[PDB]
């Protein structure tokens, strides 16, 4: 499992693999690990899959309730704090949620890292997962806030590809998302079988 | 492990903290701020187990701000420190204890500068200087060697830089940047970060 | 019951043409000790169903009390409807599952046999709520010892007469007495038919020991 | 049962709370208690209504209740409700002391007790506390203070006020005679004796019929001292001399 | 025992000799004091209109919201004591989002109306918990939206009776507006005709003159979501009258 | 626990307890609030002018937060309770949502609390009407009121308490684009609104002002007197 | 006699009468009469169950309940409260068997249910039950028992009792019996006779006789009287009524 | 000590198609080195367009199936319509997460027609995470069923082969083949194979025999 | 003061009557007419759906309760829905515990106890709704009537609501035929009884009639506007 998210001049890029394992057995190669919380705010599934899915669905429910009550769309900071509080209510009970909540609000692009342990930190580059270290490597060697949209796309794809290459528990398709001022877009679902041919020449 | 330090001068409280937020063998953040402005003249430097720190700091911050709004006058640093100790000690034997190590820096018109030290057991102690984390072991010797009660703020900054250089030289963890704030009678002042 | 104290051993059951027959010995063992030697482990729940239980006899007695009172209330209503053997099996499964979920299992494994609406019912339920229906059921060491014979008879001949089923149960209980340390010679046999539930006992199974002289 | 319910916590057709108003009439028939805020102290003077000479008066005082190290109060109204309120006041002051390790500001204690009275006039169906209190205190925020409280849970910071029998006349006299920011402890004591003279018209104001306690600051410690019989006698005699001198 | 007034000689859950809860009838009477609301369910949408009833020019109409959004496919027009409508609106929103969370599908308008209507008679005295309501809600709501069955319009009164209405008018001018809607409704009338007809009826029943700031109009079409018309969008239909 | 239904529907659909709370509001001191371009002004009448009182302790304008403040008409103790809950809710929302509360959010909270007391068992409605003023994060001034029934609306200018109708008519006749052009004009508008009902000028006016990115400011009596003098010259001409 | 002191069971009249309990008794004496007679080998119940409309099925609104395997129950008054008390008695017998491990004596079941109904004659928050009922059981080691419980909550053993509109006439005609020496097969016949005598065919048009005995004939099981025996009893009652 | 869970064996399999859905399961019920009954099918019918397979601890399988049936009845009563396959999947995720801290030991696969008449196969874990799949195999022999379905239905690791759309005739043959191979190497699967076909007409039901020991 | 015998459910009239119970009965009597029947193999409920206005769809009156049982409401609809939810919950609990349908008579007994509970407590009110319960169990078709007094009746046919006496008279005169009727003419008899309630100026239309039938091999099915036509054709 590798997921990454980084902010740049044109939004935040979210990229994740699609492999879920039960031991050394590959349960699925088509896991949708970028949780579309709502059309203006994305989520990330890293750690316990059901935990992330359920709690980010509750986050979506609470965000939609907030939009109904207040007639204004929820901020990324508020949604991240909601998730952090909900998870912190269950500290030590075995939750294995680690998520990156992405969005664009009145404070520009927003990226937060929320985990079951209780962390909630904003940042410009995050990658959570088993293959997260291999994502940090090339993501940091390629990152610049002035990246073009295509260069950011390629950076995220290559980072997830290398993380899949090294980490045994990461693999599958490289789903990539781009959160802009008017929502997010699914740009690609490239398979590492094709990415290996693209990157090996 | 995270790092805090405070130096109480005649008319100020200089506080510094590392900016590294690591949740693995990797540092996830390099500009993390572990100082919480509870009032115009109070700072709570909170470190400890993740999740507990932010929740407890924000709880005490909410209560101090509520006191300010409800009464029109701020809590003194001594009163805020005792409130923080009471809350932590009450939660010590509760079902959801907070594992946080605290430094509460503040200034009062009458009591003057104040620096307070709280361990995760909620044992409060007013000290001329204090520190937390494994870097306290390396830096408190320098603090003992070179601190005097009438230290100026520029000499205090120099002493703090000596402590940080000691961390950079003989401490395994990589803490490149430290936040620096001073609480004077004018309030909380942001000083330039000490980096390397 | 986190740990059992006095346990009943295997309880048998095989369907036949016109009802079912269940057999269980009359012993309650405290570990290796054969403490209570004439306790009945077969209950007549109502005119149409019966219940033989292995495991803790205290939990069996409690569950016997609850089921008997439930049948008494049913009869009090007097509205024609009565608990089918299927209903008893389902209620028993729900009770045992509820008790495992509270981490307070009823340390019994139970065989429900009935005959309602011209259909023979043989049901299983254990402390964990596992339930199913089979032509033949064996509990505990009966599953390893008696059940193979029951299956090898019922696979060739799917339907047995009352006498054939009774003979097969007697043979299986003889085998259990031979090769089960917690068995007792005395046992009861209960049958459901159109006529109702009849419990016969204390039956004793004849044993052969002619291989004693062979061993040297 | 709705038939027997007295409907204590409901509104009147004209928008007033009858129970609070009735408790206020009860207080208006109670013992006179006035306090005057001075530059160097604050005092409580309270008429004692039980004067019968078979009383013992064992305690520190009969009207003035010490609330904490730095505060005191008087009562007009029902004595038992006064006792429960003063116990609650002591609990609140000590709860702040435990929570913050510093003395409670006076207005906070008044606000807490008034919030409890509001609760009793908001919900629950219970009758209100027919007690109006008269607080005197000191804190590092606003110095010497004097506070009034009402059964409805209202409070006000007063520099001179009177609660109880003949409260209106005492308030009028205080308004005429109080000198803003220029009243010392001795001037306040003389004014209190003079006001109590025209308030206890029937009783002729003996020193056995008034209980005076002063709150001053000495060496960073607050001292709450009930005036002795000798010095209350001296105050009364001085006022008598001044009244005789007025004829000259 | 004196000074007790007959305002509280009866309990809340007491029946009249005619078999009607006194509190429900009094809440229905309170409905007849609220602002008039009109809703029409056409085959290509549901329109809801309500007078703002601006007391003084200093009051901003934008704040006085008498039509709200339960979700993207459900609306609600409220008449009566608007303060009591907010609890029901919050419950409806919570139910819709719970249904989406549990089932991954939009909740039927009839189901939402039923869920809110179950709260109507959930009021009482000491028999219940401290959080129990003491009196019926003095609000009649017009739920309108699109679902699997198409455009739907519903009406819930304090009695808890929710009924599907092709065109319903609630509020002070319910009778005259209802007679007019009887005169004008056809099963095959378009949404534009529905909007124009509703505004005509409001003009007929409103004491104030119809303008772009003293009414609220919203539509729920089988395509786009719940939509609140605005100035530069409500003049475009007011002018035709 | 007490569970009687204090507020019940009367015939003709009236909630008598709410109407009685409104009547209690009508007997409270007049409070006026005006929303300007870059300043929001609140003013309250002081019938309690009595000179042996500490003015700090009977303030009728309270700061709910750094950017929200309110003035009330009606029972003082109920107002204290509502103000305390509003402050607690402001601080809770600032922790949970990271941002300062908008005026409409705390107005909704106060209105919901009043309505809940209107409909819950065993408690009377709050006999207070509020005027919740303040500035939003985007710099848009706001002004709301919360009646005891629980209804909240936004007003350009309003009056609560005794003489609400008179001051409301005055504000209707004297609230124009020019009357709120500058801060001083808004101050004078609120003072002029109060002078329509107060017995004597200056001494019976409590006037607090809130402007952008600044906390509430209690105008001292000298400033009120100088303003009132300015209205005196303006009225002479 | 009242109008000021009859509003709650928690109020005493100036002459020490709880008028609400008396009104519950007024309610129970406006219901069809149910009689029970105790003989050597059991007790036989009888009910003049009126049929209000003929649209009902034969057996609707039974007034002869069965509260335990050996205890019957005849009821008069409000049938909702009668059914509620039947469930209370059933629960009491069930709890007795669960705890003490044997069948509840009717002398104890009557006391328990009577105290339950007495608990409703004390508080303004509840109202007294509007039903007086009879309990009957037979066990070989305790004999035949017959008890009545009224809204007040008084329990007494009876050799024969009547509850309902025609209590007085039914008791007057029961006294003519010698139930102490008779058996159930004859007591059922006489119960039918009594019910048909006390019934009035001009005010309440139609009724169906509901009978049930518990006794030695039924091994202690309380059972509805067999159809043939009911037919014979009704035949005798009609012939006697001439 | 007491262990609430026992693994009762059993394999379930679902293949989705253009206009059909196949749900198959063995009838073997096992406990330790023993066989409980040879006729315990593990595919349950929820609606005319949905069949659920349950494998794992048998008690939780029964309880979850009865809870699901009760919840479908509740939904039909409350909303006056049957529950679609996606709604059943979401509800099952919620039900499974209701006991996250005492999880059902049930592997769930829901196969049925979606609202557009196409096949829909939803997989599950004990704690509730689900996703839509072309095909999934759960139970003891999942590791043996899954690769062959990947190679044939998914056409993975196969070059120059045309991706023929899957038909009912070939899907049934493939299900039978994978289960015959599963019995030959997994001790918990066998004694029968019940195949449920969800098609527009309704739910069909076959049973093919496979080895007993 | 006031009549002092009418407000409280726990106050007995000096005549031995509780007036709140009778007022809830009146609430039932003010509702729209429902009539139900049963053959030896079927139990049919037909209800006269009433419309608030000519533009409003008529109120639903037959409600599903279980796989094998249904109800027809008359009175307060919110009380009807609460009691229906209780019935549904009890049926589902019986299916969960015993894996068998809940017998109709026992369900009606549970309804009786649950509705009797508020009859005896202060502050509580009787359930102002009358329910015509038709179900099929092992003991053949059943039809039940439940009153706000918590008294329930085992009927052969019954009508409750407004102008119910005419329907009851028709049912009484034609009871003798219902047992041997088939489904079609049984529901025709029900429709005739329901028409007997209607005034002279109205007659049954697909809009204002709903039919619910449960039988030996028949799911309980509510028949609505379009589906009522085959039963409607052939009356008059
Ligand atoms: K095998």
């Amino acid at each position: 499992t590798t997921t990454l998210a980084f902010k740049f001049r044109h939004g935040v890029i979210v990229a994740a693999d699609s492999r879920a394992t039960a031991g050394a057995y590959i349960a699925s190669q088509t896991v949708k690990k970028v949780i579309e919380i709502n059309p203006y705010l994305l989520g990330t599934m890293a750690g316990g899959a059901a935990d992330c899915s359920f709690w980010e669905r509750l986050l979506a429910r609470q965000c939609r309730i907030y939009e109904l009550r207040n007639k204004e769309r929820i901020s990324v900071a508020a949604a991240s704090k909601l998730l952090a509080n909900m998870v912190y209510q269950y500290k030590g009970m075995g939750l294995s949620m680690g998520t990156m909540i992405c969005g664009w609000d009145k404070r520009g692009p927003g990226l937060y890292y929320v985990d079951s342990e209780g962390n909630r930190i904003s940042g410009a580059t995050f990658s959570v997962g088993s293959g997260s270290v291999y994502a940090y490597g090339v993501m940091d060697r390629g990152y610049s806030y002035d990246l073009e949209v295509e260069q950011a796309y390629d950076l995220a794809r290559r980072a997830i590809y290398q993380a899949t290459y090294r980490d045994a528990y990461s693999g599958g398709a490289v789903n990539l998302y781009h959160v802009r001022e008017d929502g997010w877009i699914r740009v690609s679902s490239d398979n590492v079988a094709d990415l290996h041919e693209k990157y090996s020449g | 492990m995270e790092y805090l330090i405070g130096i109480q001068g005649p008319d100020y409280v200089l506080v510094a903290s590392d900016r590294v937020a690591a949740s693995n063998i990797v540092q996830m953040k390099d500009d993390h701020d572990k100082m919480f402005k509870m009032s115009e003249k109070i700072l709570l430097l909170c470190v400890g187990e993740a999740g507990d720190t932010v929740q407890f700091a924000e709880y005490i911050q909410k209560n101090v701000q509520l006191y300010k709004m409800r009464n029109g006058y701020e809590l003194s640093p001594t009163a805020a420190a005792n409130f923080t100790r009471r809350n932590l000690a009450d939660c010590l034997r509760s079902r959801t204890p907070y594992h946080v190590n605290l430094l509460l820096a503040g200034y009062d018109e009458h009591e003057g500068p104040a620096l307070y030290y709280m361990d995760y057991l909620a044992a409060l102690a007013k000290a001329p200087f204090a520190a937390h984390g494994y870097g306290a072991f390396l830096t408190l010797s320098i603090l003992d060697r070179y601190y005097t009660p009438t230290i100026s703020r520029e000499r205090a900054v120099e002493l703090l830089r000596k402590c940080l250089e000691e961390l950079q030289k003989r401490f395994i963890l990589n803490l490149p940047t430290f936040s620096v704030r001073i609480i004077d009678k004018n309030g909380i002042h942001d000083l330039d970060n000490i980096s390397f | 019951t986190q740990n059992p104290m006095v346990t009943g051993t295997s309880v048998l059951g095989v369907k036949f043409e016109g009802g079912v027959v269940i057999a269980a010995d009359m012993l309650g063992s405290y570990g290796s000790l054969a403490r209570f030697r004439n306790i009945s482990r077969i209950m007549r729940v109502n005119n149409s169903t019966m219940l033989g239980a292995s495991g803790d006899y205290a939990d069996f007695q409690y569950l016997k009390q609850v089921l008997g009172q439930m049948v008494i209330d049913e009869e009090l209503l007097g509205d024609g409807h009565s608990y089918s053997p299927r209903a008893i099996h389902s209620w028993l499964t729900r009770a045992m599952y509820s008790r495992r979920s509270k981490m307070n299992p009823l340390w019994n494994t139970m065989v429900i046999g009935g005959y309602a609406d011209g259909e023979s019912f043989l049901g299983y339920v254990d402390m964990l709520g596992v339930a199913y229906e089979a032509p033949s059921l064996a509990t505990g060491y009966g599953a390893y010892l008696a059940q193979p014979l029951l299956r090898e008879v019922l696979e060739k001949q799917p339907v047995l007469s009352q006498t054939e089923a009774r003979d097969l149960v007697e043979r299986c209980m003889r085998v259990l007495y031979y090769r089960d340390a917690r068995s007792y010679n005395r046992f009861q046999i209960a049958t459901v038919t159109e006529k109702g539930v009849e419990i016969e006992g204390p039956l004793s199974t004849e044993t052969n020991w002619d291989i004693a002289h062979m061993i040297s | 049962s709705r038939r027997y319910d007295s409907r204590t916590t409901i509104f009147s057709p004209e928008g007033r709370l009858y129970q609070v108003e009735y408790a206020m009439e009860a207080i208006g028939h109670a013992g006179t208690c006035l306090g005057i805020l001075a530059n160097d102290g604050v005092l409580l003077a309270a008429e004692r209504r039980n004067i019968h000479k078979l009383l013992d008066e064992v305690f520190f005082s009969e009207k003035i209740y010490k609330l904490n190290e730095d505060m005191a109060c008087s009562v007009a109204g029902i004595t038992s409700d006064a006792n429960v309120l003063t116990n609650e006041l002591r609990l609140i002051a000590q709860r702040y002391l435990l929570q913050y390790q510093e003395p409670i500001p006076c207005e906070q204690l008044v606000t807490a007790l008034c919030d409890i009275k509001q609760a009793y006039t908001q919900f629950g169906g219970k009758r209100p506390f027919g007690v109006s209190l008269l607080y005197i205190g000191w804190d590092k925020h606003y110095g010497f203070q004097l506070y009034q409280s009402d059964p409805s849970g209202n409070y006000g910071g007063w520099k001179a006020t009177c609660i109880g029998n003949n409260s209106a006349a005492a308030v009028s006299m205080l308004k005429q005679d109080y000198k803003e920011g220029e009243m010392t402890l001795k001037s306040a004591l003389a004014l209190a004796i003079k006001v109590l003279n025209k308030t206890m018209d029937v009783s002729k104001l003996s020193a056995e019929k008034v209980e005076i306690a002063t709150l001053t600051r000495e060496n960073g410690k607050t001292v709450i001292r009930v005036l002795k019989q000798k010095e209350v006698e001296q105050l009364i005699k001085k006022h008598e001399e001044e009244e005789a001198k007025a004829e000259r | 025992m004196f000074l007790t007034r007959s305002e509280y000689d009866r309990g809340v859950n007491t029946f009249s000799p005619e078999g009607r809860l006194f509190q429900v009838e009094y809440a229905i009477e309170a409905i007849k004091l609220g602002s008039t609301a009109i809703g029409i369910q056409t085959s290509e949408g549901v329109c809801l209109a309500v007078e703002k009833r601006i007391t003084s020019p200093l009051m901003e109409p934008s704040s006085i919201e008498k039509i709200v959004e339960i979700d993207a496919h459900i609306g609600c027009a409220m008449s009566g004591l608007i303060a009591d409508a907010k609890t029901l609106i919050d419950k409806a929103r919570v139910e819709t989002q719970n249904h989406w969370f549990t089932y991954n599908e939009t909740m039927t308008v009839e189901s939402v109306t039923q869920a809110v209507s179950n709260l109507a008679l959930q009021f009482g005295e000491e028999d219940a918990d401290p959080g129990a309501m003491s009196r019926p809600f003095g609000v009649a709501l017009l739920f309108g939206g699109v679902d699997e069955k198409g455009p739907q319009l519903f009406h819930m009164d304090p009695s808890g009776t929710f009924v599907q209405c092709d065109a319903r008018a609630i509020g002070s001018a319910s009778e005259g507006a209802q007679s007019s809607l009887q005169e004008v409704y056809h099963k095959s009338m378009t949404l534009k005709e529905a909007i124009k007809s509703s505004l005509i009826i409001l003009k007929q029943v409103m004491e104030e003159k119809l303008n772009a700031t003293n009414i609220e109009l919203a539509t729920v079409q089988p395509g786009q979501n719940f939509h609140m018309f605005t100035k530069e969008e409500l003049e475009e239909v007011i002018k035709d009258i | 626990s007490y569970d009687r239904a204090i507020t019940v529907f009367s015939p003709d659909g009236h909630l008598f307890q709410v109407e009685y709370a409104q009547e209690a509001v009508k007997k409270g001191s007049t409070a006026v609030g005006v929303r300007g371009r870059d300043i929001v002004v609140l003013g309250v009448e002081k019938k309690s002018v009595a000179k042996l009182q500490d003015e700090r302790t009977v303030r009728k304008i309270c700061a709910l937060d750094d950017n929200v403040c309110m003035a009330f008409a009606g029972l003082t103790a109920d107002a204290r309770i509502v103000i305390n809950r509003a402050r607690v809710e402001c601080q809770s929302h600032r922790l949970t949502v990271e941002d300062p509360v908008t005026v409409e959010y705390i107005t909704r909270y106060i209105a919901s609390l009043k309505q809940r007391y209107t409909q819950s068992n065993g408690r009377r409605p709050f006999g207070i009407s509020a005027l919740i003023v303040g500035f939003d994060f985007d710099g848009t001034p706001r002004l709301y009121q919360t009646d005891p029934s629980g209804t909240y609306h936004a007003w350009k200018a309003n009056a609560i308490g005794r003489g609400a109708k008179s001051v409301r008519e005055f504000l209707e006749k004297n609230y124009t684009d020019e009357a709120i052009e500058t801060d001083d004009l808004t101050i004078k508008l609120v003072i002029k609104a109060l002078l329509e009902v107060v017995q004597s000028g200056g001494k019976n006016i409590e006037l607090a002002v809130m402007r952008r990115d600044q906390s509430l400011k209690i105008l001292n009596p000298e400033e009120i007197e100088k303003y009132v003098a300015e209205i005196e010259k303006e009225k002479e001409e | 006699i009242g109008t000021g002191y009859d509003l709650s069971a928690s109020t005493f009249s100036p002459d020490g009468r709880v008028f609400q309990v008396e009104y519950a008794m007024k309610a129970v004496e406006n219901s069809s009469t149910a009689i029970g007679i105790r003989c050597k080998d059991g007790v036989v119940f009888g009910v003049e169950k009126l049929v209000l409309s003929k649209l009902y099925e034969e057996g609707s609104n039974k007034r002869l309940f069965n509260v335990d395997r050996h205890v019957g129950m005849a009821v008069a008054g409000l049938l909702a409260d009668a059914r509620s008390l039947a469930d209370i008695a059933r629960e009491e017998a069930s709890n007795f068997r669960s705890n003490f491990g044997y069948n509840i004596p009717l002398k104890h079941l009557a006391d328990r249910v009577a105290m339950y109904v007495h608990a409703y004659t004390l508080y303004s928050a509840v109202r007294p039950f509007g039903c007086s009922f009879m309990l009957g059981s037979y066990s070989v080691n305790d004999g035949a028992q017959l008890y009545m419980i009224d809204p007040s909550g008084v329990s007494y053993g009876y050799w024969g009792c009547a509850i309902g509109k025609a209590r007085q006439a039914a008791k007057t005609e029961i006294e003519k019996l010698q139930m102490k020496e008779m058996t159930c097969r004859d007591i059922v016949k006489e119960v039918a006779k009594i019910i048909y005598i006390v019934h009035d065919e001009v005010k309440d048009k139609a009724f169906e006789l509901e009978l049930s005995w518990v006794g030695e004939l039924t091994n202690g099981r309380h059972e509805i009287v067999p159809k043939d025996i009911r037919e014979e009893a009704e035949k005798y009652a009609k012939e006697s009524l001439k | 000590r007491f262990s609430p869970y026992v693994f009762n064996g059993g394999t379930i399999l679902a293949i989705a198609g253009e206009d059909f859905a196949i749900v198959a399961s063995d009838t073997r019920l096992s406990e330790g080195f023993s066989i409980h009954t040879r006729d315990s099918p593990k595919c349950y019918k929820l609606t005319d367009k949905t069949v659920i397979g349950c494998s794992g601890f048998h008690g939780d399988c029964l309880t979850l199936t009865k809870i699901i049936e009760a919840r479908l009845k509740m939904y039909k009563h409350s909303n006056n319509k049957a529950m679609t396959t996606g709604a059943i999947a979401a509800m099952l995720s919620t039900i499974l997460y209701s006991r996250r801290f005492f999880p059902y030991y049930v592997y769930n696969i829901i196969g049925g027609l979606d609202e557009e008449g196409k096949g829909a196969v939803y997989s599950f874990d004990p704690v509730g995470s689900y996703q839509r799949d072309s095909f999934k195999a759960g139970g003891s022999a999942s590791a043996m069923l899954q690769p062959l379905l990947d190679n044939q239905v998914g056409f993975k690791n196969m070059q120059n082969v045309e991706h023929v759309p899957l038909s009912l005739d070939r899907a049934m043959r493939l299900v039978k083949d994978v289960f015959i191979s599963a019995a030959e190497r997994d001790v918990y699967t066998g004694d029968a194979l019940r195949i449920c076909i969800v098609t527009k007409e309704g739910i069909r039901e076959e049973t093919v025999s496979l080895r007993k020991d | 003061f006031r009549n002092q015998y009418d407000n409280d459910v726990t106050v007995w009239s000096p005549q031995g009557r509780i007036h709140q119970i009778e007022y809830a009965m009146e609430a039932v009597k003010q509702g729209s007419a429902t009539v139900g029947l049963k053959s030896k193999t079927h139990a049919v409920l037909v209800a006269l759906k009433r419309a608030q206005s000519e533009l409003a769809a008529h109120q639903k009156k037959i409600l599903h309760v279980d796989n094998h049982i249904g109800i027809s409401i008359a009175g307060l609809t919110a009380d009807a829905r609460l009691l229906c939810n209780f019935m549904r919950q009890e049926c589902l609990d019986s299916r969960f515990v015993f894996d068998r349908p809940l017998p109709v008579s026992r369900l009606v007994s549970l309804i009786g106890s649950k509705t009797q509970i508020p009859t005896q407590r202060y502050g509580r009110r009787p359930y102002g709704v009358g329910l015509l319960i038709a179900g099929y169990d092992d003991m053949g078709p059943h039809i039940f009537q439940t009153c706000p007094s918590a008294n329930y009746f085992d009927c052969r046919a019954m009508s409750i609501g407004a102008r119910s006496q005419s329907a009851r008279t028709y049912l009484e005169r034609h009871m003798s035929e219902f047992m041997e009727c088939n489904l079609n003419e049984l529901v025709k008899h029900g429709l005739r009884a329901l028409r007997e309630t209607l005034p002279a100026e109205q007659d049954l239309t697909t809009k204002n009639v709903s039919i619910g039938i449960v039988g030996k091999d028949l799911e309980f099915t509510i028949y609505d506007d379009d589906d009522v036509s085959p039963f409607l054709e052939g009356l008059e």
